[PDB]
């Protein structure tokens, strides 16, 4: 459930590549995984396909 | 539908709170520009239909 995920802090940077965000919900994967680090401001850009 | 005409800009209100038709945390304008540059491949540069 994203509604949580918008929930939280406001985003600086909310961009999505392979699943559209309207049908986030909608589309239904096998596994999920997140990573999660802390960068810079300016190497915030340099996470991106 | 087919057959139709869309030219107004409102503020896509894809999280749960309105936009109040300005730009932010899920609130962006629903329209995007291509780029067009000599060296694009073929299937990026423009088409004429």
């Amino acid at each position: 459930d994203y509604s949580v995920i918008y929930n939280f802090a406001p985003f600086f940077a909310f961009k999505c590549y392979g699943v559209s965000p309207t049908k986030l919900n909608d589309l239904c994967f096998t596994n999920v995984y997140a990573d999660s680090f802390v960068i810079r401001g300016n190497e915030v850009s340099q996470i991106a396909p | 539908k087919p057959f139709e005409r869309d030219i107004s800009t409102e503020i896509y209100q894809a999280g749960n709170k309105p936009c109040n038709g300005v730009a932010g945390p899920n609130c962006y304008s629903p329209l995007q520009s291509y780029g067009f540059r000599p060296t694009y491949g073929v299937g990026h540069q423009p088409y004429r239909v």
